[PDB]
């Protein structure tokens, strides 16, 4: 039963949640090995851990850049919700601190690097490769629906690959706990919903809309809203008009259309029989959601890893200081970090 | 094609967020 296991998990949340976990590690319990990527006020290293020799993947916020770009409360967020969850395909905290200049989040490596990176080189996946990782996504989402999360920023660049050909949920910048509506205008141009588009209150539905243009883009190898410019692309979201590859078998066209739908009434995941209109789809009869769950279907795609702490499926960026200054900076603002 | 339009885009690389 779907049902009890979402309640347990919800009582395993909340606790976390009306408690959270804080300082509990140090900087130099950690050797920084190299940089997966970077961020507005931020970055992510693999480092690691000297007690257990494990490798992690070390999120790194400069305070002052954080209050600068306004990413106070959305930060207290990340890793309030972070340290609080726990599932299969999401990167969950295994540690956070802070010192004098610097937030850190420490997660889980996936040493297959991001989905983007194998959908851009490979061009497009097959539909059940698609459906293999649209799978995780449906489950991962009714897993956070259930705890009043919404996500917010579905793409591949924030899909990694586990050693198993699995996908982790990393990146929560924008996760938020809200019954009810909200109104920040947040994610990525390409996945953005109309109602956010359109400046009006919205609600979890955003996030099903965005699975919609994540498994076009994975079936398709292109987004189906795309331009040069943020206000073309928002220029055809809202238009309610996508065409489909004639390689798109029927099934998925119809899952699509439900999906990407402008209409909320309408919307598959929004109506009320909620995941289960997008789960008993025919686009997934075949799959075994509990199997899916469990890890036991073969991922039809493993990455290549040569010993642990390996960085190839990874991008190579610019290695910079972490600069730790004498002075304590926004104490106050992250107090309850 | 869709496909070359696409590759001859200039949002073919890693997306960044938006705010306000
Ligand atoms: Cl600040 C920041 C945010 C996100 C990343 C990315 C990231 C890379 C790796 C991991 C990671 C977590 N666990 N294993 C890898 C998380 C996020 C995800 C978005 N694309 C660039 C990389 C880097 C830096």
């Amino acid at each position: 039963s779907v049902k009890e296991f979402l309640a347990k998990a919800k009582e395993d949340f909340l606790k976390k949640w009306e408690n959270p976990a804080q300082n509990t590690a140090h900087l130099d319990q950690f050797e920084r090995i190299k940089t997966l990527g970077t961020g507005s006020f931020g970055r992510v290293m693999l480092v690691k851990h000297m007690e257990t020799g494990n490798h992690y993947a070390m999120k790194i916020l400069d305070k002052q850049k954080v209050v600068k770009l306004k990413q106070i409360e959305h930060t207290l967020n990340e890793k309030r919700i972070l340290q609080a969850v726990n599932f299969p395909f999401l990167t969950k905290l295994e540690f956070s601190f802070k010192d004098n200049s610097n937030l850190y989040m420490v997660m889980e490596y996936a040493p297959g690097g991001e989905m983007f990176s194998h959908l851009r080189r490979i061009g497009r996946f097959s539909e059940p490769h698609a459906r293999f990782y649209a799978a995780q996504i449906v489950l991962t989402f009714e897993y956070l629906h259930s705890l009043d999360l919404i996500y917010r920023d579905l793409k591949p660049e924030n899909l990694m690959i586990d050693q198993q050909g699995y996908i982790k949920v990393t990146d929560f910048g924008f996760a938020k706990r809200v019954k009810g509506r909200t109104w920040t205008l947040c994610g990525t141009p390409e996945y953005l919903a109309p109602e956010i588009i359109l400046s009006k209150g919205y609600n979890k539905a955003v996030d099903w809309w965005a699975l919609g243009v994540l498994i076009y883009e994975m079936a398709a190898g292109y987004p189906p809203f795309f331009a040069d410019q943020p206000i073309q692309i928002y220029e055809k979201i809202v238009s309610g008009k996508v065409r489909f590859p004639s390689h798109f078998s029927s099934d998925l066209k119809d899952l699509l259309r439900n999906l990407l739908q402008v209409d909320l009434t309408k919307r598959f995941g929004n109506l009320k029989n909620g995941v289960n209109d997008i789960k008993n789809h025919k686009w997934f009869a075949t799959t075994d959601w509990i199997a899916i769950y469990q890890r036991k279907v073969e991922a039809p795609f493993i990455p290549k890893f040569k010993g642990p702490g390996d960085t190839s499926n990874f991008d190579d960026y610019e290695e910079e200081e972490i600069r730790v200054s004498i002075n304590e900076k926004c104490g106050k603002e992250f107090s309850e970090f | 094609t869709t496909y070359a339009d696409f590759i001859a885009s200039g949002r073919t690389g890693r997306r960044n967020a938006i705010h306000d």
